[PDB]
RNA sequence: ACCCCCGUGCCCAUAGCACUGUGGAACCACCCCACCCCAUGCCGAACUGGGUCGUGAAACACAGCAGCGCCAAUGAUACUCGGACCGCAGGGUCCCGGAAAAGUCGGUCAGCGCGGGGGU
RNA sequence: GUUUGACUGGGGCGGUCGCCUCCCAAAAUGUAACGGAGGCGCCCAAAGGUCACCUCAAGACGGUUGGAAAUCGUCUGUAGAGCGCAAAGGUAGAAGGUGGCUUGACUGCGAGACUGACACGUCGAGCAGGGAGGAAACUCGGGCUUAGUGAACCGGUGGUACCG
């Protein structure tokens, strides 16, 4: 229930890969994705739905997923990174996958 | 009645401020009692072993709290 | 009984508990204890402080 | 390993020919409906034949 | 179908009676919770296909039949296979369901003055006395094997038993009198 | 006396008493000076000796109580293993515990009902009063 | 910079619960409808998807509060490395440092970051 | 012509020989008794691989041939459950409950360590040939681990093609 997140994010063996961690998080019909350093207590590159109002049909996510992919790009900083959350796969949150992935 | 079984060996082999190589076995035990963590794998058996070699080090607070990682020294 | 408060100048060094109503398998509890000056009781009201015991009895072989 | 007229089984692999063996302990507990699997022999590799006799 | 007889009448009447913050603090009903414990019928692999039918034709929603988990029970646990079955009503489809037993349903049992009006459940959540399975207006003498009945759960969001019975009140809401 | 159900079998130590108060439930009560083992029997006529001394009134409390089996030889030797489930049962006692107490009986009233029970004892004994009041 | 919100760490109950008070177009949440993406071994409750009004009720968030939990001294003791002993025995003592558990006095309803949105 | 075991508070009768778990075991490992308890000589083609989601025991209230016990509902619910078997450890971010697809319950090796008088035994990163689940980081050379075993000899079967 709120160990969905906790299984996902354990998931991820944080500093034994050597990645960085991408958090995609949705509440609203809005998703902020931001990526955080692991070993370092600190975060890198942010995007948001915030500003936005990009496309009118969430799967906007396709802009804030490439606004984090281009804004990252900036620092560098691109592998596979991508944590994720409670939310399943395709849809709404693949359409950011595809928008970084492939995308950044 | 008389019929008890063998020794079993179970311990912690390489204890805290230890320098490990690679492919060391820093403990035996019988689950979980140790929790592998930086550098550190842990095979059938549970029972850690070293991944990288460095120095091993004990982190723990309370119950299954209990880790075993590595660093290395140069 | 640990009770508590006001003064300890005052404390309640005994407590008087008059027995002559209670006769046989009566248990007086805590709330009938006599308590002055606003001293709350510890423990639950209902507690068994003094109860008067049934003479012996016995009846098969 | 010991064997004996009881249930379940030792059985051998197809041939992957090659003329190879794997033999995996199996069980007639479950069904008779014999077995196939994927494996590798000396030519190619997964060339994933039948459970024998 | 419904659903508008609960929108409007039944929302003030306690809200510009008692009060409340919002219309959204007004006490609702989630689901309705329907399940047949079919332990009495040991036909198992035989019948117990059949009242999966009487369940689904009524509530147009396919049950779920429940397992044993095996237990002990001393005289009849087993292992396994069904030991009853299950069907949860939510939505417009528990509002399908509702108005149908309420204006039909109810009226068909025999001497009826209402269920049982003292405390269901305190947290302010309320049962169904059915005791026949031929009360219903689905179910007749006519097609049946036994004489059997079903039980049901209204899943209600009222915060009180005091005002659980309150928005109970409404929706066909017979009393002890 | 002899109880229900348990794990069946000892060894033996000896420390100093643990679980023994001064007092409770009574005026006056009797403590143990020796380490020793106390039976199902000694206590139980114990029990008997006191309350025969009294009006027979339901006043008395023991704290003491058996719980260690002890074994014995099926006839003898060392041959075959150890035996002798149900030979006795007993209740260790390390000194400062005490082991009976009584209730509403005067002061020779339960010093007498005391030494009755002194005998039958394998220890020495001596009863007391309340002075620490102990109650958490 | 400050107030605060959303995310995400470190710590890994002295940060936890219940009683409870504030919060609402900025953020969260419910709510709204969904033939199809997708999905409930029954139910879109859960995932999922289309979006307001409403609502601040629930959930969440912060402030309150020391009734419960959790942390918890100093004193003394238990036991004990070493030294030296009494008892027929169960057992016990002296010196020497080490030194608990419980209990009481109390202490609390946390701390410390990274990023972004919004007021001053 | 030979065989007819040992252990053993004398020998015999009785029981016992290997393997796993707890106590004994004196807070490292190790440690004996015809000491104190209990189990193993299997099972699992899915109880494996991976990929996703799921959360238990029990009580109280209210509910229908169904009452101690059922099936449903709400509330409580650091576990009082479960983990194929015996106990100990272990487990709630799961190893436990359910499905999707699967054949790694793989061939060639094996850094460096645990343990043993030897012979055995246990763990293992990583390299290659090939795969499997995933979108991906990744995981996989049987199972929560610890019992489910037999040196060598002599031989049966399928290869291979060195001796001849
Ligand atoms: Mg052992
Ligand atoms: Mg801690
Ligand atoms: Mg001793
Ligand atoms: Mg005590
Ligand atoms: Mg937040
Ligand atoms: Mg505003
Ligand atoms: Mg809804
Ligand atoms: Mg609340
Ligand atoms: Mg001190
Ligand atoms: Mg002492
Ligand atoms: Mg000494
Ligand atoms: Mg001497
Ligand atoms: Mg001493
Ligand atoms: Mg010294
Ligand atoms: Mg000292
Ligand atoms: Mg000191
Ligand atoms: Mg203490
Ligand atoms: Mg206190
Ligand atoms: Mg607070
Ligand atoms: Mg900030
Ligand atoms: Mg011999
Ligand atoms: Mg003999
Ligand atoms: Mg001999
Ligand atoms: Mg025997
Ligand atoms: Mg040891
Ligand atoms: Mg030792
Ligand atoms: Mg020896
Ligand atoms: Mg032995
Ligand atoms: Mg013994
Ligand atoms: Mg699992
Ligand atoms: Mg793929
Ligand atoms: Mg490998
Ligand atoms: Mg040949």
């Amino acid at each position: 229930r709120r160990k969905l997140r906790t299984r996902r994010k354990v998931r991820t063996t944080t500093a034994a890969s050597g990645r960085l961690r991408l958090s995609v998080y949705r509440s609203s019909k809005h998703i902020y994705a931001q990526i955080i350093d692991d070993s370092r207590g600190q975060t890198l590159a942010a995007a948001s739905s915030a500003a936005l109002k990009s496309g009118n049909k969430t799967d906007t996510a396709a802009a804030v997923g490439k606004a984090l992919a281009a804004a990252a790009a900036e620092k560098g900083i691109k592998q596979v990174v991508f944590d994720r959350g409670s939310y399943k796969y395709h849809g709404r949150v693949k359409a950011l996958a595809d928008a970084a992935r492939e995308g950044g | 009645n008389g019929r008890d079984s063998n020794p079993k060996y179970l311990g912690v082999k390489k204890f805290g401020g230890e320098v490990v190589k690679a492919g060391n076995i820093l403990v035996r035990q019988r689950g979980t009692k140790f929790k592998a963590g930086q550098g550190v794998g842990m095979g059938r058996d549970h029972t850690l072993f070293a991944l990288s070699d460095g120095k091993v080090v004990f982190i723990n607070k309370g119950k299954g709290a209990r880790f075993i990682s590595i660093e290395a020294a140069q | 009984l640990q009770i508590v408060a006001p003064g300890p100048r005052r404390i309640p060094q005994e407590l008087v508990v008059d027995v002559t109503k209670m006769n046989i398998g009566d248990h007086i509890t805590a709330g009938d204890i006599k308590l002055p000056e606003g001293c709350t009781l510890a423990a639950d009201p209902e507690l068994t402080v003094v109860s008067v015991l049934p003479p012996r009895l016995t009846a098969e072989e | 390993a010991k064997d004996g007229p009881r249930i379940i089984v030792k059985m051998e692999s197809s041939a992957g020919t090659g003329f190879y063996y794997t033999t995996t302990k199996n069980r007639r507990n479950t069904q008779a409906k014999l077995e196939l699997k994927k494996y590798d022999p000396v030519a190619k590799k997964h060339v994933v034949f039948r459970e024998k006799k | 179908q419904l659903k508008t007889k609960y929108n409007d009448q039944v929302r003030p009447a306690l809200m510009q009676q008692f009060g409340y913050s919002s219309v959204m603090a007004v006490p609702r009903i989630e689901k309705i919770v329907v399940n047949e414990g079919l332990g009495s019928s040991k036909e198992d692999s035989k019948a117990i296909d059949k009242a999966a039918k009487e369940l689904a034709l009524i509530t147009l929603q396919k049950p779920i039949i429940t397992k044993a988990k095996k237990s002990i029970s001393n005289f009849k646990l087993r292992q396994g296979m069904p030991v009853g079955i299950k069907v949860t009503l939510r939505g417009e489809r528990m509002y399908v369901f509702l108005e149908k037993l309420i204006n039909i349903g109810l009226p068909r049992i025999r001497d009826f003055r209402g269920i049982n009006p003292n405390a269901f459940d305190g947290r302010g959540n309320y049962n169904l006395g059915i005791k026949e399975q031929l009360i219903f207006p689905e179910i007749t003498y006519d097609m049946v094997d036994k004489t059997r009945g079903m039980d049901i759960t209204i899943v209600t969001t009222a915060k009180t038993d005091e005002e659980a019975r309150a928005l109970l009140q409404s929706m066909g809401l017979p009393f002890r009198k | 006396k002899r109880t229900k159900f348990r794990k069946q079998f000892r060894g033996r130590m000896t420390g100093d008493a643990k679980g023994g108060d001064y007092v409770a439930f009574g005026d006056y009560g009797l403590i143990a000076m020796e380490p020793a083992w106390i039976k199902s029997n000694q206590i139980e006529a114990c029990r008997i000796v006191m309350s025969r001394h009294f009006r027979r009134g339901g006043k008395i409390y023991i704290r003491i109580f058996p719980d260690k089996p002890v074994t014995k030889k099926p006839a003898e030797t060392r041959m075959g293993k150890g035996k002798g489930a149900v030979e006795y049962w007993v209740s260790v006692v390390k000194p400062g515990r005490v082991m009976f107490e009584v209730a509403g009986v005067t002061e020779e009233q339960a010093k007498e009902a005391f030494r009755l029970a002194g005998h039958k004892l394998p220890i020495q004994t001596k009863m007391v009063k309340r002075e620490v009041y102990d109650e958490a």
